[PDB]
């Protein structure tokens, strides 16, 4: 009936109106910014026993001081993964230091919107894309985390959640946040929002976490310090 | 379901997207053209919206080249593509041959343009008509006007806008043949005022241009002493 | 040139074009693989032989690499084309790494294709799914399955196709530890597996076996034939 | 623009491929052509569908399309898009052997040209190609073959297969007089012969309306020759013959 | 009368029964204009005249011609959309020019017309465009066979006349035209002026004024395109 | 020069209703023989024979894409080629290269289909075709066998004089250069029989 | 820049529309015949002018392509002029390469692959016409038939256009296969006769032969003595 | 119900509903202001409430030295704008070693603009701009519009409840030359105060200010930064 590119009689383009619907059907994962670093998780949602539990990546690693968390279509979240490394790695070649989460995530924004079906180029996307992201790093500034939307908005949050459940987890993580956290509360409180939302069991192969401090590189949590962690809680 | 391409012929022979372009021009406001010995005199009825902007912005009088004038309505930013492409056609002439452009010649390459957008599904024909206004010592002053659709008429004084009907009326009892801009300015001020609508539009703004022999072939916009005089005479004149 | 969307979201962010291609792969002829401890296997189920084909020419089970194989559903003329492609790319990383691919690389260039088939002018989606199985230089095997739409996981077993609802039921109550000491213990587990699906009864089934030597090693009909025997 | 396009290649609610489910029903509708493979060669035997009088038999055949020097085809469906498949077959045998120096096998082939037939389905716009094929040949590995393809771009090896119209009946009555591995050539030709006369709803046969062929190898090389009327007409004596015997 | 399945009537393709519907309406288009045009040929001589209706006196009459010049001995009369059958006048220049360019002689009447005809010919067949509502008259002398008068159409039909007529009263106009080449051969000297204005004013009833034609004019005598003046058709409508 | 690379030497011969051609069996590179079982003629036809002289890749490249032609033609007519037609289809093949072209220069000889009339012809390598009725050579040695030819050639020859005479010629004619010899191999196309034959020459 | 995708497709049967309406097209031309003899062939249609103002002399509808081929043709003139011309481009390209004229039969396979071409391209309808080849080449006449689907065949006598049951009914009847080229125009001009609703003229029809000299079309100072029995 | 898809399809009564549309968008972003005086020109607009968590936004963006924007629609929209403008600015001050003047820059911008607006398979540019630069004709307070004509204006708001402070500015406008630097911006920041419900004040970081000149380059005012304005708008 319609084209891709078609505004409505409110000015909403249809499309991408029906790419952010088909992002409330994902699972929720939970950014957090503190002083001393940020924090990412994601719930996994295991569908049957035989499934291997370590072949569900969502937490990826884009260089040595930033991470993703992704949700959504996680068919489409890997063609932004690919090019979001290729540009921090042009970067470090051209002017021989490290990019900065702005620059990353403003760079990464840039590809959205950009389909059509005439006069668009060889091999042009078709739709847009369906995948919501979260990015996490420090720079010469200090700890940041963003977001980014399929319509290509991208802001800074220091407390954010995504996906499903995020009406009722945003609810709870305005409540607890503070100006004045550290990490590790944070890393409770992230642990406890999960467990309060999720339809499962909180324990220590359906879960997610990573984290990256001003001393550290990008860091994942292994099934020992994680177990470690979710027993202490 | 013939109204929406205009590669579609109506069962009756018509093209509903071109007769849909006109009337997008059928309803905007009104500019004249006088055609005399000496030369040509345009004028237009400005209309002013709001307060809060600058007077002078919305010209409808362009400079296509340094002897050509033109006078635009409907969308203008269609008005604003063609005014480009006639500069793009003059500034390749005069490159080519050594010489400049004859309106007759530009006219015909404006119009062949225009209606190159009348036969695809593509693209959608240009909502805005226009005339031009030359003086040369060779031909003497001269007056044209094309259409939506692509047709160019030569003419004494056109009337395109939406008071056209009421404009040309009056103009026709004039006894142009004879007259001399000076003689012109004054009539052009007198019957736009007399064709504008004071009622659903408030305010208007006038200006006007000429091209002839006294400015020696160079088109240019009417000075304010001679403007504020006119005024004066149509105000008068209007009782 | 062809330049159109043909897959496109809908209202509650659905992808109607590749909904449809996986209703279309939820009707090929059943397929089940398990990871055992020095061995894989792979089955796939024949609706009917017609007493006239020539068996060596509708095989389901194709060899990629040295190590690497595969069996699908879906459609054949889609999976053809998917094979090929990925040959091609195993002797690239061959040529250009000197060094035989992982598993997981050919899933990954398998899955980045299909979803490229989603999101490009004038195309529809494959109508395929795919099992990938092998060994790596470790000496570990692996198991993996695409989808059409290009999302791809690991697995201790599963199957694809029709039936697959209870085949999977039946897998996952029967898997552990203890059928999995021995290959002629696996194997069995296997063709039970994919008897109470094939409801024709006796074998109508194509088995292929990969261990760390002798690769891609495909069961004999009459060696397949004694295995139904002993279960009984 | 988008008004007047008819998505040729997209799918239905179902996983279902409209237009592909459309030239199969297409070529159901044809002459019927049938083949059967035996110890020392195949063969192939058609159905004449142009009777007229005042037609010309000016070609040695109407459905057969020698494609190389081993090998050979018929078609079922549409004849112009079978002229453009035949040239392109013919085309790929020609550029194998300028590679290799050494003729092509028949299921590289007949896989060269199913590509062709498959890329029709997935983009483009247009429409498929309504033709099925059979083919015959013979190679260094394995001897005689028999292939079929079909609209959608999926072939299969046989041994006594059937295109056309009431091939569901001539598959039926094939399955239970072919034997695996004991067929010689003149069996063949007889079973082809009394399978042919039962699947065409005329009373009987006539040597104009069927078209024979058959492949076989003589002295290092392969020959394909047509049957002529007189053998055609030889072997429906036969087969007229020995069916009236019986009862 | 003529069924409908499909997108028959929006562009060229096929009806039930083989018409192409789009291109009945051009001929339609062709009678959009309101004037009409009457070519005769005479033992030495062709001639167009041209109805000239200005809307109202404030146009510079002197733009408003049907008349156009192709080359030197070629000339032409147009009957449909204006803008349509400028740009059609403007092709006819260029492939007269061309063919000379590459020949080194002058292009005959006949290739010209089969050009123009095979060029609207592919408006026809695909989809994307539409057909130029216009109609076209063209004359000149031969030098072997001597005057001649050919004409196209929207649908790329181009035969050749003894005396032809388009517009919106073809077809009395024809039918005048017609009871006269009975003998005589339809007056066949310099003088088939008379006819060609008796023809046009016959179904008409203006009994035109001096400036209410336009003719034209090509002969043995002087083979280059002329445009007759005012006074000389007054003398003409004069004697009339 | 680029066509003295690889030696070689070809020639055919006219008869009464035969026709003949002969050319050597040495392969080598500058100064120095490789093998003495080069092929150098080719059966294009049930009694169209073509031979090629000069570099070595470019006689079997042109063969090569000839016979793919040649098969083309053959399968999409229906019948086989003439000889007039074979010749006009080289020179159109080898004229497509004008400029970058094969060093290549071929000889022609055959039999009409129907006629049964003779024919020989050789081309540039350009692809300019001259048409004879006594004889053609190609190769380093051309020299020498215009020279034998013009002598010992008679009209209306039968198939055994036509032998004894091309054997003959090509024998002196290679007795004499340098990087040609290791054997001549004669065939005889008469119009039910194809004889070949194997002279015995110098190996030096 | 034009459509790409197809505009014939398949229907629920298995059917081409397009191509059907096109033949529906052709069913309403003008007829045309044709009659091989033992030493030539003839080709004869109805060139009746709708009114007198039209002159006869400046179209054709019998054309040659060679010296040694010609054709006719029922259906829709603007195509067939098309055809014509790339018909005459293949021609000459084959004569080019071999230096040899080109034979009916594979002049008639490239010109069908043209017609074919039009029925699964984007943004096209198919030709609404359909054509009458006729040729001599190595001591024997041809005359074959092309379709708008591009299915052609080989015929002994043939006709297209209106009444064409009727003219094939009437056709079969009297064809000898020992006809002479001179008692095959009798019979060409009868079967024309048949379904003509007039009077014959010189000028109402075209007649084109082909014999061992190459292709000419009569002129009708030679059709009125034809004519006249 | 056949016209409101496509942007080369005219209406029975000569519009284009795809344009409106277009236009309908860029009412749903929060207001912005500009006005001009003698020699300065400002631009003052109001980050919009988000949530209880995050960062405003970006609304004012430099363009070069001289010339500055501020958006109010689809932000990838703009930010595509943004750098054609700045490509604009560069390649002038390339090829002749001077500025660019902002009415050349505006009809740039139109000139791109129209494309769209013409074509099939493709929609206008959604977003309004409101430009200020100086020159040596000094300050400037262009308008543009997703149809692609533009304007020239004194003061001007463009976004939602834009009708009050536009009453407010016109109401005003009589002493806008004469004032001076912090007497243009508060009038800026009442006429921005006005469009905002009854239950919110400005506060010191839902506001930002950009500012040009005679002797002064674009800058824009961070959070804290705004302080020295607010301080007198009782």
């Amino acid at each position: 009936d319609r084209g891709v590119n078609t505004f409505s009689p409110e000015g909403r383009l249809f499309q991408v109106e029906y790419a952010i619907e088909g992002h409330k059907l994902g699972s929720t994962a939970i950014g957090i910014q503190t002083s001393e670093g940020v924090c990412l998780a994601v719930e996994k949602r295991i569908t049957s026993p035989l499934m291997e539990p370590s072949s569900i990546e969502k937490i990826v690693e884009i260089d040595a001081h930033i991470g993703c968390a992704m949700s959504g279509l996680i068919a489409d979240a890997k063609t932004l993964i690919d090019k979001a490394r290729v540009e921090t790695q042009n970067h470090w070649f051209t002017y021989n230091e490290t990019m900065t989460v702005e620059s990353v995530t403003q760079a990464v924004s840039n590809l959205a919107l950009q389909f059509g079906e005439e006069d668009a180029d060889p091999g042009a996307m078709s739709r847009p894309f369906g995948v919501a992201l979260l990015f996490g790093g420090v720079d010469e500034k200090g700890p940041q985390l963003f977001h980014m939307d399929p319509s290509g908005t991208f802001v800074q949050c220091d407390a954010r959640a995504i996906g499903s459940a995020s009406e009722g987890a945003q609810s709870s993580l305005q409540e607890v946040y503070h100006k004045s956290t550290t990490l590790k509360e944070a890393i409770k409180s992230s642990l406890i929002i999960l467990k309060q939302v999720m339809e499962e069991k909180l324990n220590a192969t359906n879960i997610e976490l990573a984290t990256v401090q001003p001393g550290q590189n990008f860091h994942m949590f292994t099934k020992e310090e994680l177990e470690e962690v979710i027993k202490d809680i | 379901g013939y109204d929406l391409s205009a590669s579609t012929f109506s069962p009756d022979g018509r093209v509903f997207q071109v007769e849909y372009a006109m009337k997008a021009v059928e309803n905007s406001s009104t500019a004249i053209g006088i055609r005399c010995k000496d030369g040509v005199v345009f004028g237009v009825e400005k209309l002013v919206l709001s307060k809060l902007y600058e007077e002078g912005s919305n010209k409808r009088l362009f400079n296509v080249d340094r002897h050509v004038g033109m006078a635009v309505a409907g969308l203008l930013a269609d008005a604003r593509s063609l005014a480009d492409i006639a500069r793009e056609e003059a500034s390749n002439f005069r490159s080519n041959f050594g010489y400049n452009i004859p309106l007759k010649h530009l006219a015909d390459r404006v119009a062949m343009y225009v209606h190159a957008y009348t036969l695809y599904s593509a693209v959608r024909p240009f909502g805005c008509s226009f005339m031009l206004g030359s003086y040369s010592v060779n031909d003497g002053a001269q007056l044209y006007m094309i259409d939506p659709s692509g047709v160019s008429y030569g003419y004494w004084g056109c009337a395109i806008g939406k008071a056209r009907q009421a404009a040309k009326t009056e103009i026709e009892k004039l006894q142009m043949k004879e007259m001399t801009c000076r003689d012109v300015v004054k009539e052009v001020a007198k019957i736009i005022y007399i064709v504008h609508d004071e009622v659903k539009d408030k305010a208007f703004e006038l200006e006007l241009s000429w091209v002839g022999e006294l400015t020696k072939g160079r088109h240019e916009i009417v000075p304010k002493d001679v403007r504020e005089e006119a005024e004066k005479y149509a105000k008068e004149s209007l009782k | 040139s062809y330049d159109r969307a043909i897959t496109v979201f809908s209202p509650d962010g659905h992808l109607f074009q590749v909904e449809y291609a996986q209703e279309a792969v939820k009707k090929g002829s059943t397929a089940v693989g398990v990871r055992g401890r020095d061995i894989v296997v792979l089955g796939v189920e024949k609706k009917s032989v017609a007493k006239l084909q020539d068996e060596r020419t509708v095989r389901k089970i194709c060899a990629l690499d040295d190590n690497v194989c595969m069996a699908f559903a879906g459609l054949t003329a889609d999976a053809r084309i998917v094979i090929n492609r990925a040959r091609v790319e195993c002797q690239s990383h061959r040529l250009t790494v000197g060094d035989p691919v992982t598993v997981e690389y050919i899933t990954r260039y398998i899955a980045s294709l299909k979803q490229r088939y989603t999101q490009s002018n004038g195309r529809r989606p494959f109508g395929i799914s795919a099992l990938i199985v092998g060994f790596d230089f470790d000496g570990t095997p692996r198991l993996y399955q695409t989808d059409p739409s290009g999302t791809y996981h690991a697995w201790k077993a599963n199957a694809i196709g029709r039936g697959a609802k209870s085949v999977r039921e039946f897998l996952e109550k029967n898997y552990t530890d203890d059928a999995i000491e021995t290959d002629d213990l696996t194997i069995k587990l296997v063709i039970k597996a994919l008897l109470e699906v094939v409801q024709s009864g006796g074998k109508n089934i194509e088995l292929a076996v990969m261990r760390r030597d002798q690769p891609l090693k495909i069961l004999s009909p009459e060696e397949i034939e004694k295995y139904v025997a002993e279960i009984e | 623009s988008r008004r007047y396009d008819s998505r040729t290649t997209i799918f239905s609610p179902e996983g279902r491929l409209y237009q592909v489910e459309y030239a199969m029903e297409a070529i159901g509708h044809a002459g019927t052509c049938l083949g059967i493979l035996a110890n020392d060669g195949v063969l192939l035997a058609a159905e004449r569908r142009n009777i007229h009088k005042l037609l010309d038999e000016v070609f040695f055949s109407e459905k057969i399309y020698k494609l190389n020097e081993d090998m050979a085809c018929s078609v079922a469906g549409i004849t112009s898009d079978a002229n453009v498949l035949t040239n392109e077959l013919r085309l790929i045998a020609q550029r194998y052997l300028l590679q290799y120096q050494e003729p092509i096998p028949c299921e590289q082939l007949v896989t060269a040209l199913c590509d062709i037939k498959q890329a029709y389905t997935q983009f483009g716009g247009k429409r498929p190609f309504g033709v099925s094929l059979l083919y015959i040949g013979w190679d260094k590995h394995y001897g005689f073959q028999l292939y079929q393809s079909d609209p959608s771009g999926n072939y299969g090896g046989w041994k006594a297969t059937c295109i056309g119209n009431n091939s569901a009946a001539a598959v039926s009555m094939l399955k239970q007089d072919y034997k695996e591995g004991e067929m010689t050539l003149k069996s063949a030709l007889a079973l082809a012969v009394k399978v042919l006369n039962k699947t065409m709803d005329v009373s009987k046969l006539s040597a104009e309306k069927v078209e024979i062929a058959t492949l076989t190898r003589e002295n290092g090389k392969t020959v394909i020759r047509v049957l002529k009327q007189k053998e055609v007409e030889q072997l429906i004596k036969k087969h007229e013959e020995e069916e009236a015997k019986a009862e | 009368r003529g069924s409908s399945a499909g997108f028959d009537r929006h562009i060229t393709i096929f009806s039930p029964e083989g018409r192409l519907y789009q291109v009945e309406y051009a001929f339609k288009a062709i009678n959009q204009g309101g004037l009409t045009s009457v070519a005769v040929r005479g033992k030495d001589c062709a001639v167009i005249v041209t109805q000239k209706k200005v809307p109202d006196k404030l146009l510079d009459s002197s733009t408003v011609t049907h008349l156009f010049k192709i080359t030197e001995n070629i000339g032409c009369v147009m009957t449909g959309m204006t803008a349509d059958s400028r740009s059609q006048v403007q092709r006819a220049r260029y492939e007269a020019a061309n063919w000379k360019y590459k020949y080194g002689y002058e292009i005959p009447v006949d290739m010209l017309c089969k050009r123009i005809a095979d060029i609207s010919q592919v408006y026809t067949q695909n989809a994307e465009m539409r057909p130029l509502g216009c109609c076209m008259i063209l004359i000149g002398i031969d030098e072997e066979q001597g005057p001649q008068v050919y004409k196209c159409d929207p649908a790329g039909y181009y035969c050749g006349f003894k005396a032809t007529a388009a517009g919106v009263k073809q077809t009395e106009s024809t039918s005048f035209l017609e009871k006269k080449v009975k003998k005589k051969f339809d007056w066949t000297f310099e003088q088939t002026v008379e006819t060609a204005i008796t023809c046009l004013s016959t179904v008409l009833s203006i009994d035109f004024k001096p400036s209410e034609i336009e003719v034209g004019v090509v002969t043995v005598e002087n083979p280059k395109f002329r445009i007759l003046t005012e006074a000389e058709i007054d003398a003409h409508l004069v004697a009339l | 020069s680029v066509m003295s690379y690889n030696g070689g030497a070809v020639m055919a011969m006219k008869g009464k209703n035969c026709v003949a051609i002969a050319a050597d069996r040495r392969f080598g590179i500058q100064a120095q023989m490789v093998t003495t079982d080069f092929q150098k003629i080719f059966p294009m036809g049930d009694r169209l024979y073509i031979g090629l002289a000069g570099l070595a890749t470019d006689v079997q490249t042109v063969a090569q894409r000839l016979k793919f032609r040649l098969n083309l033609y053959e399968l999409k007519e229906g019948r086989q080629i003439k000889p007039y037609t074979l010749m006009s289809m080289v020179a159109n093949l080898l004229y497509e290269k004008r400029f970058g072209p094969y060093y290549t220069e071929p000889v022609i000889a055959g039999l009409d289909p129907k006629t049964f009339k003779p024919f020989i012809c050789s081309l540039d390598l350009i692809g300019c075709p001259m048409v004879t009725d006594d004889f053609v050579v190609s190769g380093t040695c051309s020299e020498q066998m215009y020279g034998m030819c013009e002598s010992l050639w008679e009209p209306n020859m039968d198939p055994e004089h036509l032998f004894e005479t091309i054997s003959q010629a090509m024998l002196n004619a290679v007795d004499r250069d340098a990087v040609s010899g290791m054997g001549v191999i004669v065939h005889i196309i008469e119009k039910d029989k194809i004889t070949t034959r194997t002279l015995k020459a110098r190996m030096d | 820049r034009g459509y790409s995708f197809s505009l014939t497709t398949f229907s629920p049967s298995g059917k081409l529309v397009q191509i059907e309406y096109a033949l529906a097209a052709v069913a309403g031309g003008a007829p045309s015949v044709g009659i091989k003899a033992a030493n030539g062939v003839v080709l004869a249609t109805e060139k009746k002018q709708k009114s007198i103002l039209y002159d006869e002399r400046s179209v054709h509808k019998v054309e040659p392509i060679t010296k040694h081929i010609g054709l006719v043709y029922s259906g829709m003139g603007p195509d067939y002029r098309v055809l014509v011309h790339r018909a005459r481009k293949l021609a000459q390209q084959y004569y080019l390469v071999y230096q040899e004229p080109i034979p009916t039969a594979q002049l008639v396979q490239r010109v069908a692959s043209v017609m074919q071409e039009y029925t699964q391209s984007g943004g096209v309808r198919p030709f609404g016409v359909s054509l009458l080849i006729c040729g001599w080449n190595e001591g024997r006449p041809y005359l074959f038939q092309s379709d708008p689907s591009g299915a052609y065949f080989a015929w002994k006598a043939t006709a297209m256009g209106k009444n064409y049951v009727n003219g094939k009914t009437f056709l079969e009847k009297r064809y000898n296969e020992d006809l002479e080229l001179e008692d095959a125009i009798h019979t060409a001009i009868l079967t024309l006769k048949e379904s003509f609703e007039g009077q014959m003229t010189e000028d109402n029809i075209e007649v084109g032969i082909c014999n061992e000299a190459g292709f000419r079309r009569l002129t009708p100072t030679e059709v009125r003595d034809y004519l006249a029995a | 119900n056949q016209y409101d898809n496509d942007v080369t399809v005219w209406s029975p009564q000569g519009r284009i509903h795809q344009i409106e549309y277009a236009m309908e968008a860029v009412k749903q972003g929060s207001a912005t202001v500009g006005l001009k005086s003698k020699t300065h020109a400002v631009l003052v607009a109001l980050k919009r409430a988000q949530s209880e968590l995050a960062a405003h936004q970006k609304k004012i963006l430099h363009v070069d030295n001289h010339i500055g924007i501020s958006i109010a629609g689809l932000t990838a929209d703009a930010r595509l704008l943004c750098n054609f403008m700045r490509q604009e600015c560069l390649d002038s001050r390339f090829v002749f070693d001077r500025p660019l003047p902002v009415s050349r820059l505006v009809s740039l911008i139109g000139s791109k603009t129209q494309i769209p607006t013409q074509r099939y398979g493709r929609r206008p540019y959604g977003v309004g701009l409101l430009i200020a630069g100086y020159d040596d004709m000094g300050p400037h307070v262009f308008q543009t519009c997703p149809s692609a004509n533009y304007f020239d204006c004194r003061a001007m708001s463009i976004g939602a409840r834009s009708q009050s402070a536009r009453t407010y500015l016109e109401r005003h406008m009589s002493e806008f030359m004469q004032c001076n630097l912090d007497e243009l911006v508060k009038h800026g920041l009442r006429a921005l105060r006005e469009t905002l419900p009854a239950e919110q004040d400005l506060t010191t970081k839902n506001v930002s200010i950009g500012i040009v000149g005679k002797d002064l380059e674009f800058t824009i005012y961070d959070d804290d930064d705004v302080s020295p304005f607010l301080d007198g708008l009782e």
